[PDB]
């Protein structure tokens, strides 16, 4: 594999580890889900232009709709987040145990 | 042998259309016409089994106790109506349901031609137990025992079910004829090890073996009178008769796989013995009873001859008739004066002469009075013994003093001295309670009669 | 008796009755035809007859 | 109400006597109590006792214990005429038994 | 699980650490019985400051009146004994 | 000391002890997510490394 | 919610469910579970509270993250080997972040932790339906990529699976949480078996699916969320509350119930390779779960729980809303095991 | 057919029906105050229907035929034995106060249906929530325990807040010595034992708490001892009501839908009324339950479905 | 004379939000009867702006 390769697995790599580790704001782990968005579709449209996949060039297109379907999905969600606590803290979201 | 299975599986919708004040009666008349079917199958041949069909089959350890179950389950209906009779109708149903289906568990269990079959149904017959133990039991206690009647039981055997499927994955069949035929030797490696142990724990634990036998007590005190009786009196024989099947295919393991539970069965027998001396509970003592005499039949079982395989057979249908005996007569005290401590109502001879003689002959039979079937098992068993070691006659000696001194001291404790005087409460015997006892007590000396119809196949 | 209307009245709703019948035996007969005809196509095609 | 939850006493128990001098302990209905005894009596020892109990004492021989017998004093006549011995430690004849060649 | 149950001790040690802090109270004179107006010469308005000392430290708001009336340090150990429910 | 005692101590109440220790280390979660992705992240990792790495 | 807008999201989930399990491009497969998790996050807030909401979040939070190593693992095995249709995953790094991914969205051990908050933030419906219809897509394309799992990792989730699921319901007093966790074991149960048969997955999970719609049916028509709650059913419907012991009882696998016919099946199953050890410490750890729903029909249906005076109104009516499936669910659940054989009609 | 998502899809509408005379009504008033009579009076100038408050009986009037059951089987509880022994030792009084509370939620949920599904409007005397002055009155005077309110508090707090509250508030004023002279009057031997300080705390709790926070939805009319009998100047007084401030004008038809969907199906209106808070008062013992259950499904039309009693004349059972 | 049945001390075991209740679960609360927790008084404060005199 040649170094942006890498490079971009590497930028995933991060994405993934700053969702999985919430300091206190979720719209800072929602922008980690969308970093994480971003490198997978810079990654399958580097694989695709490589090999002169044509009809997998439109594949990256419809990566990028249903990511926003999933920031809209996400960012409702802290509305009401917000409108029960007047903060996005995950520390607010316990009312729920195992 | 649909003969008899049918005829229960009829009286189920027969107990659930009766009119509401005529259900034991129709209960206990076609029961009683159930074992005079049964009682057809002790012809037996001298060679091989009855094989009906490729699922059922019929041999000379079975049929005895196929008739003491289908005996013992209009015993049981005759036990249960007197204190169930507040009960509502569906109740009434719903607890005569529970017995019919555990008789059908037990018929199918003792016939079953296959193995995976037989643990299906062996192990079927835990639910109708639990909730009869669980629903009509009396005490608070009665929970947590069916909690140590449950685990304890599928403990021990759930690994049995993983042996089974090995080794039919093995030899290709479970069939007991194919298996006997096809019988080879088991070699000494772990492996072999931990599948005698997989295959033996199951019906163990279900004797009960000494220190496997917690359950026990909890699970015959607190039950029910019919849950009691069948408890004591065929559930504990599934032990043995799953042991006397499952030993074919475990030679020449055993000869050195049976010394820790050969000692647990002698000292624990002992040990049990001792423990009916200082018992203030009436049942407890009865329970632990149960306890030395299936240690005893372990032991039989264990050594692997033909004349303990006779002696234990004869035990465990001597055993079943004795003990049921001995829980309804406890029942019938418990039932006048609400209480089970021994040392409570005393002197009931002066009181109740009849119920003294049926005392004294439950309590002569338990200690093996000649020429008892009791004895006979009791006779055979050491006999065979004697012959596997001298030494044993010590053991089973002490014994032999022990059971008698607790048996007449249960008898002394109830019937003898003088009469407690606060207790008024004393009725007359009824009839019920007097043909109760006499149907139990009458087959034992009609089997003492014939003794070749309980000895076995090895007869 | 009942002081509420008891939408299910004295005479049964003979609509579902009817229905429930007429669905009853109209699977009995197509399970009968199908039995049949299995059993002739399995004889043909084996020969026993 | 220093009281814990509401609940019916524990009742007195009933004595069958008390309403039916002879009640045999079955039922507290006179008639179905008598016809239940009169069931139990009839079913378990007139029928199933006496009568299985003949029924099982005149069981044909199917053990083959006569026959058994019979066999043995055949074969104890003959081999005690022809001066056989009474029983050879062998019950299977050598002849259809192979040995392993080499015991070294 | 929560804070431990705090006793009757543990009050008075808050009280006697909370006056003296105040720092117009010599520490060697006052004492658990000690008058504030009288033994530590203070008018209305330290009593005042006082109290709101004492809701700081104990988290809880006592009303003007109730307030008025704590005159020394036991005092104000018995009632937030009673508000608390501390009989140790 | 046998039957009451020992017997039980041995088989079911050993068993039952460590049940309802290993019940409670089990399901007392506080419900913050924090946590648990952490977990998350950990098993992850481990996974990647103690099984993915040997095939 | 409108009646016409809930019909239009239940329908979209069985479709991105349906676009799940008959595609043969990663994408597309990809593409239904993005439209399941988009159309059933509305469906957990149907009744709008904060505890809805925070099972949404965080139920969403999983699914999202668990759906980004998905697309991620589909990526890795594009480059290494240009192909879509899914097949043997051509390398093993992307077929480990598979699992890990599809271990995440069926909620096995360690990724569990999600499964008893979301379904004691939801209504028993919502539950219902995340505890049943939400398992078919997971376990679909495990189904399909079997051949090239991992032994080690699958059957080490499966164990851990078992194991928290007996203890976590060791110690739980609402029904929500406890059919959580029985769902967290069984479906370690299903994926024990994956590697070596796929047919036995098929009829664990429709027999588990069986039960679990017949015990949740039970817990709407006598609405009880708690222990106690439903202690009282006895005193105003004491045949369910029968019904509902029998069911629990076939769900702790006892003989001669249909809930032992899938273990047993296993058990054979894993006895045919070698796998001993294994299906033993499975059952050991099974009697856990077959433990706390004994003390669940010790509390409901084999003592009398005391009751409370208002009940007697309760006597009056009955009951309005009639659930058409339920007898035959029970039916199902309990007398099923005699026709073992007719599995074979699963292959 | 039954209502339901069905009928909401094609067709019916919640909202077309209300037709300015919808107009929920209640009548509040002391004890022995002549708010029935005005009840039923604006009922008749209205054309509402009218809603006798509701008993210990209510809810065996609308179930089986509507004639009362035993007192056993029934409530639990007496009136009488309130008015003779307030602190007896067997908890009375709150378990009449509780299964009077239940009754009332069982009525209003019986009118909002019928408003709901006819457009006709209803007039009832006391509501849910106007039963909380009595439970204030038992409290003041020592008759019940603060658990009982305490429990009476949650009941209320899960089950009032899922409903409407009413469009206008009629209450009618009678001090305290003309109710002792109206209840001495009266004749009935156990209410003369009603001592002055019940009713002022029954008026004291009216006065201060509800008709304050009941204002601040909408409106209310009160009406001194005189100035009722005049049905028809109340009824006038009552139609020129600007009613556009409380939750009813904020009613679109999906919530219209989900209330209908709540006042039918009566066990998921009274769901909350029996959770397991074991107070004394209220907590029945297993054997007493039992007994008592299997008492009451001995009745002559109860042991079945409506439909499905032989025993009171049912036919054609076999094909229903 | 007749069979034990639970009372009041005995169902109240099953009625806390765990069973096996230890140091760290004793002050967890069982969830509200209906899944209704009671809404926070969270303020939010509007913004204050000077509008004038420049
Ligand atoms: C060898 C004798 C031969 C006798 C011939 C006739 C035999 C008839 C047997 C009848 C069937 C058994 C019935 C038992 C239940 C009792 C029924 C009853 O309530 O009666 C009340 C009735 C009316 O009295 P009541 O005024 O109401 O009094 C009530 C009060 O409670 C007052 O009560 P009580 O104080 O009168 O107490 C009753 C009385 C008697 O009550 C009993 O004890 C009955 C049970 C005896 C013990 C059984 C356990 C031991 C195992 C023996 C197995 C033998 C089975 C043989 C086949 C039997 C088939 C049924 O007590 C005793 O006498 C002592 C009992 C202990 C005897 C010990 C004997 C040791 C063994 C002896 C040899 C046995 C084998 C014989 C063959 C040997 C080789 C040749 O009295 C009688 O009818 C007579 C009592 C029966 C005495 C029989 C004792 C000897 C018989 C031994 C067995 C039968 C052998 C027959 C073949 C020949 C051998
Ligand atoms: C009230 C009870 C209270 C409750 C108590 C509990 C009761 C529970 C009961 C439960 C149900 C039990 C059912 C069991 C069924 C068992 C039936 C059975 O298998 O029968 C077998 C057996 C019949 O054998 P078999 O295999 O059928 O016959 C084969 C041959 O082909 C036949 O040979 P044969 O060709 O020579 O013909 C002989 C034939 C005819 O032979 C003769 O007539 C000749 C007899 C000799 C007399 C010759 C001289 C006398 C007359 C001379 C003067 C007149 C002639 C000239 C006229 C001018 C006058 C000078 O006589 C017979 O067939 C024998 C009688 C049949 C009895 C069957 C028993 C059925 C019992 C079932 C009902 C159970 C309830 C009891 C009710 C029974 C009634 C109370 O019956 C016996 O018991 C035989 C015993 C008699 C032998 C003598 C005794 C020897 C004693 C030696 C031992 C001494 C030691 C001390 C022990 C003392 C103990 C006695
Ligand atoms: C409370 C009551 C419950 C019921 C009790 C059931 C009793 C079960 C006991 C099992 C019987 C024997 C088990 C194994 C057979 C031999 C035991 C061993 O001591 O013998 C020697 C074994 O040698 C050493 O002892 C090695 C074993 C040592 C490790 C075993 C652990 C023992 C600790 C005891 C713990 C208590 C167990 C019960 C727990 C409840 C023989 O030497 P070796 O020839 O090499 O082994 C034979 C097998 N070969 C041929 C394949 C080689
Ligand atoms: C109340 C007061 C009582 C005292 C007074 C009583 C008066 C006298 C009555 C007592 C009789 C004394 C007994 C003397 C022995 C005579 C009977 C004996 O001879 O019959 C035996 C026969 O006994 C029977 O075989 C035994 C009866 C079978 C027992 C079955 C019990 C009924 C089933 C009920 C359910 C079983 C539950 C237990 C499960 C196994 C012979 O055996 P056998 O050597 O062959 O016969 C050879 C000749 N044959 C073959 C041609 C017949
Ligand atoms: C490796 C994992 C192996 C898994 C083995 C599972 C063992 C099966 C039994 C599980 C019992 C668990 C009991 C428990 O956890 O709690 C202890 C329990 C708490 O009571 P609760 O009902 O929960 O509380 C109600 C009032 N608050 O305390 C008790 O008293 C339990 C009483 C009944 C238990 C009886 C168990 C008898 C077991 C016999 C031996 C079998 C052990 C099985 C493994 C055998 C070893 C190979
Ligand atoms: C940042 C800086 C801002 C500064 C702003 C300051 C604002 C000033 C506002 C002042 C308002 C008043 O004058 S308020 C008027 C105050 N005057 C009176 O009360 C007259 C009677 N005097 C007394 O009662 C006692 O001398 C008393 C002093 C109370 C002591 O109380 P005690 O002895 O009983 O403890
Ligand atoms: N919530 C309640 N608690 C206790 N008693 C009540 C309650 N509601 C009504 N009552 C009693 O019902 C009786 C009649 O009710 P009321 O409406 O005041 O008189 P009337 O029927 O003449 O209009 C009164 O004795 C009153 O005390």
């Amino acid at each position: 594999m040649p170094l942006v390769y890498m490079n971009i697995i590497m930028a995933f790599a991060i994405a993934l580890a700053g969702l999985l580790m919430y300091r206190s704001h979720l719209m800072s782990s929602l922008l980690c889900l969308e970093g994480m968005m971003l490198s997978l579709f810079i990654m399958s449209t580097l694989i695709i232009l490589n090999t002169h996949f044509t009809l997998a060039n439109m594949m990256p297109i419809i990566l990028l709709v249903f990511a926003a379907c999933e920031a809209a999905l996400g960012l409702s969600l802290l509305v009401m987040v917000s409108n029960t606590y007047g903060t996005d803290y995950v520390q607010n979201l316990n009312l729920l145990q195992c | 042998m649909l003969k008899i299975i049918i005829p229960t599986t009829m009286l189920l919708p027969m107990t659930w259309m009766s009119k509401h004040n005529m259900i034991w009666i129709n209960a206990t008349v076609h029961s009683l016409l159930i074992s005079l079917i049964s009682l057809s199958l002790l012809n037996q041949l001298g060679e091989n089994s009855l094989n009906f069909s490729l699922t059922f089959f019929s041999d000379s350890l079975s049929a005895p106790l196929l008739v003491l179950t289908t005996w013992l389950l209009p015993l049981m209906l005759m036990a249960s109506q007197s204190h169930l009779s507040k009960e509502t109708t569906t109740r009434k149903k719903l607890y005569i349901t529970m017995l019919i289906l555990l008789q059908l568990f037990l018929i199918m269990t003792f016939t079953a031609t296959e193995l995976i079959l037989f643990y299906i149904l062996f192990e079927a017959t835990l639910v109708p137990t639990l909730i009869i133990i669980t629903r009509w039991g009396n005490q608070t206690e009665r929970l947590n025992a069916g909690l140590y009647f449950l685990f304890y039981t599928l403990a021990g055997s759930l690994p049995l079910l993983v042996a089974l499927v090995y080794i039919q994955n093995t030899t290709g069949s479970l069939n007991f004829l194919i298996i006997h035929y096809w019988s080879h030797p088991l070699s000494n490696s772990w492996s072999n090890i931990f599948m005698w142990l997989a295959c033996i724990m199951a019906f163990m634990v279900k004797m009960p073996l000494y220190g496997l036998h917690l359950w026990l007590p909890k699970a015959h005190v607190e039950a029910p009178i019919a849950g009691s009786m069948v408890l004591a009196a065929v559930l504990l024989k599934l032990g043995g008769y799953g042991m006397m099947r499952i030993t074919t295919i475990l030679n020449p393991l055993t000869n050195y796989m049976a010394y820790p539970f050969l000692m647990l069965s002698m000292w624990g027998m002992i040990m049990t013995s001792s423990i009916c001396l200082r018992q203030t509970d009436l049942k407890s003592l009865i329970a632990y009873s149960s306890v030395s005499h299936m240690a005893l039949v372990i032991v039989a079982i264990m050594i692997q001859t033909p004349w303990s395989f006779m002696g234990a057979t004869a035990l465990m249908i001597a055993h079943g008739l004795t003990s049921s005996m001995l829980f309804c007569l406890a029942n019938t005290n418990y039932e006048r004066v609400h209480s089970r401590t021994m040392i409570l109502a005393r002197g009931l001879q002066t009181l109740l002469p009849l119920m003294a003689t049926w005392w004294l002959v439950a309590s002569l039979t338990n200690l093996a009075l000649p020429p008892s079937i009791n004895l006979i098992g009791e006779l055979f068993i050491i006999t065979a013994s004697f012959s596997w070691s001298n030494i044993t006659i010590i053991l089973m000696g002490m014994n032999m003093m022990i059971t008698a001194l607790y048996s007449l001291y249960m008898l002394i404790t109830t019937q003898r001295g003088k009469y407690t005087h606060h207790i008024n409460n004393i009725k007359p015997s009824f009839t019920r309670e007097n043909a109760l006892m006499a149907l139990h007590i009458l087959p034992l000396l009609l089997l003492t009669l014939n003794p070749k119809m309980i000895l076995g196949p090895l007869y | 008796k009942f002081y509420i209307r008891e939408p299910p009245h004295g005479s049964p709703d003979w609509l579902k009755v009817g229905l429930t019948l007429g669905t009853s035996v109209f699977l009995w007969i197509y399970l009968i035809k199908q039995h049949k005809e299995d059993v002739l196509e399995y004889k043909r095609r084996n020969g026993l007859e | 109400p220093t009281i814990r939850l509401q609940e019916d006493p524990d009742p007195e128990d009933e004595n069958l006597y008390e309403k039916n001098p002879d009640s045999h302990g079955y039922d507290k209905d006179p008639i179905v109590d008598l016809w239940n005894m009169r069931v139990v009596f009839f079913f378990g020892f007139s029928i199933v006792l006496v009568l299985g109990s003949t029924f099982v004492a005149y069981l044909p021989d199917y053990r083959m214990q006569e026959w058994a017998r019979r066999e043995a004093e055949r074969l104890v006549k003959y081999r005690e005429a022809n001066g056989l011995p009474l029983m050879e430690s062998n019950c299977f004849d050598p002849n259809k038994i192979q040995l392993p060649e080499d015991e070294d | 699980s929560d804070a431990p149950p705090l006793t009757l001790e543990a009050i008075k040690d808050r009280v006697l650490y909370v006056l003296k802090l105040y720092d117009k109270i010599d520490p060697e004179k006052l004492s658990v019985n000690s008058h504030f107006m009288k033994d530590l010469g203070l008018d209305s308005l330290d009593q005042v400051e006082i109290i709101m000392a004492m809701e700081d430290e104990f988290g809880f708001e006592i009303p003007d009146i109730d307030a008025e009336k704590l005159m020394c340090p036991q005092e104000i150990v018995d009632y937030i004994a009673d508000k608390k429910d501390v009989y140790e | 000391l046998l039957d009451l005692i020992w017997l039980e101590t041995i088989l079911p109440k050993t068993t039952s002890f460590i049940q309802m220790k290993m019940s409670i280390m089990v399901s007392n979660q506080k419900g913050l997510i924090k946590l648990y992705f952490l977990s998350f992240l950990i098993t992850i990792m481990i996974s990647m490394t103690l099984f993915n790495y040997h095939e | 919610m409108n009646p016409i807008i809930y019909t239009t999201l239940i329908m979209t989930v069985m479709s991105g469910t349906m676009l799940v399990m008959i595609s043969s491009h990663w994408l597309l497969i990809w593409i239904g579970f993005e439209m399941n998790l988009l159309a059933m996050i509305p469906v957990l807030m149907k009744n709008f509270n904060p505890r809805a909401t925070e099972a949404a979040t965080k139920y969403f939070l999983t699914q999202a993250t668990a759906s980004m190593m998905l697309m991620m693992a589909i990526i890795i095995n594009l480059l290494y080997s240009g192909q879509w249709t899914i097949t043997k995953m051509f390398n093993p790094v992307a077929m480990t972040m598979m699992t890990m991914a599809l271990a995440m969205k069926l909620g096995l051990s360690p990724f569990h932790f999600w499964v008893p908050e979301v379904t004691q933030g939801i209504s028993l419906q919502a539950g219902l339906l995340l505890l049943t219809w939400q398992k078919l897509a997971p376990l679909s394309v495990l189904c399909q990529i079997s051949q090239s799992i991992n032994p080690n990792l699958m059957l080490t989730m499966a164990m851990l699976s078992i194991l928290i699921g007996g203890w976590g319901g060791l110690n739980q007093t609402q029904l929500r949480k406890i059919m959580a966790y029985s769902s967290i074991a069984h479906m370690g149960w299903m994926t024990a078996v994956l590697p070596y048969n796929t047919t036995m997955t098929i009829l664990n999970l429709l027999i588990y699916i069986t039960m679990t719609l017949a015990m949740f049916m039970l817990l709407i028509h006598s609405s009880a969320t708690t222990t106690l709650s439903l202690s009282h059913t006895w005193n105003k419907m004491p045949v369910i509350t029968s019904l509902m012991m029998v069911t629990l009882l076939s769900m702790g696998g006892l003989p001669p119930l249909s809930g032992f016919m899938p273990k047993w099946m296993i058990i054979q199953e894993m006895t045919k390779n070698e796998s001993i050890i294994m299906p033993t410490l499975m059952a050991m750890t099974a009697l856990l779960n077959l433990y706390f729903y004994m003390r669940l029909a010790y509390s409901s249906s084999l003592t009398m729980f005391p009751s409370t005076n208002n009940m007697k109104m309760k006597w009056q009516f009955e009951h309005t809303k009639q659930m058409k499936l339920l007898p035959t669910m029970i039916v199902l659940s309990t007398l099923v095991l005699p026709m073992t054989p007719a599995l074979s009609s699963l292959n | 057919l039954q209502y339901g998502p069905l009928a909401f899809v094609l067709g019916e509408r919640t909202t077309r029906k209300l037709t300015e005379t919808s107009k929920v009504i209640t009548v509040d008033g002391n004890i022995c105050s002549g708010k029935g009579r005005l009840a039923r009076e604006i009922a008749e100038k209205l054309g509402l229907r009218h809603f006798p408050e509701a008993g210990i009986h209510y809810a065996d009037s609308t179930t089986g035929d509507g004639k009362p059951l035993d007192v056993q089987l029934s409530g639990n509880c007496s009136l009488e034995k309130f008015y003779d022994d307030p602190k007896s030792n067997d908890g009375n009084s709150y378990r009449l106060q509780s299964w009077l509370y239940a009754s009332r939620l069982l009525q209003y949920a019986d009118a909002l249906e019928h408003l709901l599904s006819t457009g006709q409007g209803v007039v009832l005397e006391r509501s849910i929530y106007s039963d909380f002055v009595f439970l204030e009155a038992m409290y003041r005077q020592g008759f019940i325990r603060k658990q009982c309110v305490e429990h009476y508090n949650e009941v209320k707090k899960v089950t009032a807040c899922e409903y409407l509250p009413p469009h206008v508030v009629v209450y009618v004023d009678v001090p305290v010595p003309e109710i002792q002279s109206r209840i001495q009057k009266k004749g009935n031997p156990h209410e003369m034992k009603i001592t002055a300080a019940y009713l002022q705390d029954i008026e004291n709790a009216y006065k201060k708490t509800f008709l304050p926070e009941m204002s601040e939805k909408c409106e209310v009319l009160q009406y001194s001892a005189r100035e009722a009998e005049d049905a028809e100047k109340v009824v006038e007084d009552i139609e020129y009501l600007k009613c556009d401030k409380g939750p009813w004008p904020d009613q679109d038809d999906r919530t219209f839908h989900r209330l209908r969907m709540l006042v039918q199906n009566k066990l998921e209106v009274l769901n909350y009324t029996t959770i397991p808070v074991y107070l004394p008062e209220i907590t029945i013992g297993a054997h007493q339950s039992d007994r008592v259950f299997q008492k009451f499904t001995e009745l002559p039309g109860r042991k079945y479905s409506p439909g499905y009693n032989e025993d009171v004349g049912d036919k054609w059972i076999w094909l229903k | 004379a007749r069979q034990w049945q639970p009372d009041v001390e005995w169902a109240e075991q099953f009625g806390g939000a765990v069973m096996y209740p230890t140091k760290e679960t004793a002050h967890w609360k069982p969830p509200p009867w209906n899944d209704v927790d009671p809404p926070k008084d969270t303020l939010v404060s509007n913004l204050t702006l000077n509008f004038g005199p420049q």
